[PDB]
């Protein structure tokens, strides 16, 4: 049905995502337990990691378009991340090597994320239908390849500990490359100009020193968060005052404060409705017991079901409108269980849980896919280095926001700690469902403005 | 997933038992681990517990006298039982659940040990 060169690309995308979310799902309760982090702490500190993490994406299209080429750079980034994967694995033995690690994931992924998008959409001719197929289906991997981490991994943790899980993680990668790398063939005609030309090694060269710079940076970051604040405050405001300063723009910046919102939203997943999870929902479903960490596996569980049927299913503001109200209501009913659907000792059917993320993953497949593709179509480079950043910033925001939902270590009464999430997930729902509001309001005149 | 319980016995008044409680698999560090009792007769309730980062909690009539702790190193948790009462008479069971929540229903938990057998007997020397 596709062509020999995407099912490649599918897989090398599944393996990258399973190491990334195997870390992702395990980070905060890794800070908590392992690093005697409190859960404020390694709320802001999963923050700060994840506003590197997307903040630099950027970089690492321009490095596979115009220094090194996209097949060189899908394989340096492979690289870092591998090795990025092996030194969190070395940090149990060396614990100082965290924030390192930690920054080098941050850069590998920089340098990956951005490639193997361009290099799917180049194994085909420019109108071929099959192109969106392929497109979601390259989502679909990806959600795969997160289903499997969020599911194994703290299992994998719990029984066997955060070396093996990490050394996995790097396994994973390493799987990514040999099949990138046995797969070489098929690519030989597809990548960008500078993937024909023999390598500069200067730039390499500049490639790597810069990478080293930025992985100290980013440990630096995740340590000091309280200038990653200010750093990103000013980097912000800055660029908004120099896009301030120079009609679609503007309708590009409506739907960017959108998305923050969203992405503050997003940010929550693995940080508060996992300790939710953890502290006041029963680990049991379908008579099985579960790991609570593992919830978090419901996200690209929903996704992977409902994209095919919502492939299968207005335009810009209206869908963005529509996510919005999605996020709203998964948090409102996220509070809602806590407040009136709760045992006599405080806990709440997993069932909640289930819905909560079916909202929440139905307002990603309708903002996260479309926002990013279609604020390109409303254009081009500041703005995409500022909508990385402020997707960086929304992800600071989050942690921040995080925090509201921090328990003490000596806090052992579910009745205790379940009034502390349901106010904090209601008083979220209730901005975000005025916020979409606003949204409805405003759709009529940015589809004029849009036209 | 399975937890050995161990050190129950017959005590006198006054006497002092030490439950323990390991587990196999999985690491009993991720894990609050309660110590639940049935008396003969009753529904089984919890008597004390300590959650994955050293929170403590405890039912009413057996504070001052049983304490809970955890060796991270044998990976295992303990319940010391001093000044033992005929009432403390009853099966215990050990439960683990994952973090650091200890809710006061068995429902609440989803490993159990086996269960241990304490008497305590109104024995006292004669005077
Ligand atoms: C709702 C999303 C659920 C994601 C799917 C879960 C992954 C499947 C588990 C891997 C194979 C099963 O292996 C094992 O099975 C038992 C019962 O099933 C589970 O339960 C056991 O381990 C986990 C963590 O290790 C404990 O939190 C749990 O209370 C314990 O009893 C675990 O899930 C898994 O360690
Ligand atoms: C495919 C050709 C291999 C090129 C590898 C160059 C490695 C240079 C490392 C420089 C050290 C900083
Ligand atoms: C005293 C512990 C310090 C650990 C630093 C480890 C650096 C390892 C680099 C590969
Ligand atoms: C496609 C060839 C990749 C060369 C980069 C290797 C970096 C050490
Ligand atoms: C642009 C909104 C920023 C909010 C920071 C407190």
């Amino acid at each position: 049905q596709q062509p020999r060169p995407f099912f490649m690309i599918f897989f090398v995308e599944l393996w990258e995502r399973f190491g990334y979310y195997g870390v992702q799902g395990v980070l905060a309760v890794f800070f908590v337990k392992q690093l005697g982090f409190s859960q404020e702490q390694a709320f802001v500190t999963f923050g700060a990691f994840a506003a590197l993490v997307y903040g630099l994406i950027s970089i690492g299209g321009y490095v596979g378009d115009h220094l090194l080429g996209t097949k060189r750079t899908i394989v340096l980034g492979a690289l870092v991340l591998a090795i990025g994967y092996f030194m969190t694995g070395m940090s149990l033995l060396k614990p100082d090597l965290i924030f390192i690690a930690l920054g080098t994931i941050a850069v590998g992924n920089g340098l990956f994320k951005a490639n193997p998008a361009s290099l799917l959409s180049k194994c085909y001719p420019p109108k071929d239908p099959r192109l969106d197929g392929a497109f979601t289906l390259f989502y679909m991997s990806i959600n795969i390849g997160s289903l499997i981490a969020l599911s194994l991994a703290p299992v994998i943790a719990d029984r066997f500990g955060y070396s093996v899980t990490y050394n996995l993680c790097g396994a994973g990668l390493i799987i990514a490359l040999l099949v990138y790398i046995a797969c070489r063939g098929m690519v030989k005609d597809i990548g960008s100009e500078p993937d024909f030309r023999p390598m500069s090694f200067s730039k390499l060269l500049y490639v790597l020193l810069g990478s080293v710079v930025m992985i100290f940076v980013c440990a630096w970051l995740m340590h000091n968060v309280e200038v990653a604040n200010l750093v990103l405050i000013v980097l912000s405001i800055v660029v908004t005052i120099i896009f301030f300063r120079q009609n679609k723009m503007f309708v590009a910046f409506v739907l960017m404060l959108e998305a923050v919102v969203f992405y503050i939203l997003y940010a929550q997943m693995p940080t508060s409705l996992n300790f939710f999870a953890i502290n006041n929902v029963h680990h049991e479903i379908l008579g099985f017991s579960i790991n609570p960490v593992s919830f978090q596996a419901l996200n690209p569980f929903w996704v992977v079901l409902a994209s095919p049927i919502l492939a299968g299913i207005l335009s810009m503001p209206m869908k963005f409108t529509l996510g919005m109200f999605m996020c709203s209501l998964g948090f409102l009913t996220a509070a809602a269980a806590g407040m009136w659907f709760a045992d006599a000792q405080g806990l709440t059917s997993p069932w909640f849980i289930v819905l909560v993320y079916l909202f929440q993953s139905l307002g990603e497949l309708f903002i996260s896919a479309l926002g990013l593709a279609m604020i390109a179509a409303l254009v081009m480079g500041f703005i995409l280095g500022m909508w990385f950043l402020t997707q960086a910033a929304a992800f600071l925001l989050g942690g921040y926001v995080a925090t509201f939902t921090a328990v003490p270590d000596n806090i052992t009464d579910p009745l205790e700690t379940l009034p502390v999430y349901t106010n904090v997930f209601g008083k979220i729902g209730l901005v975000t469902l005025g916020v979409a509001v606003v949204m409805l309001l405003m759709v009529p005149w940015l589809k004029r403005m849009i036209a | 997933v399975q937890l050995v319980e161990s050190g129950g016995g017959l005590v006198q008044a006054g006497g002092s038992l030490r439950l323990s409680c390991a587990a196999s698999g999985p690491t009993l560090s991720n894990y609050a681990v309660g110590w639940f009792r049935q008396a003969p007769g009753k529904e089984r309730e919890f008597v004390a517990g300590i959650n994955w980062s050293s929170g403590l909690r405890y039912k009413d009539v057996v504070k001052g006298r049983f304490t809970v702790s955890r060796d991270n190193v044998k990976d295992t948790v303990y319940l010391q039982m001093n000044s033992l009462k005929p009432e403390d008479t009853a099966v215990y069971y050990c439960a683990a659940r994952f973090g650091g929540m200890l809710p006061l229903q068995p429902s609440g938990y989803a490993n159990w040990g086996q269960g241990t057998q304490v008497t305590v007997s109104s024995h006292h020397h004669h005077h």
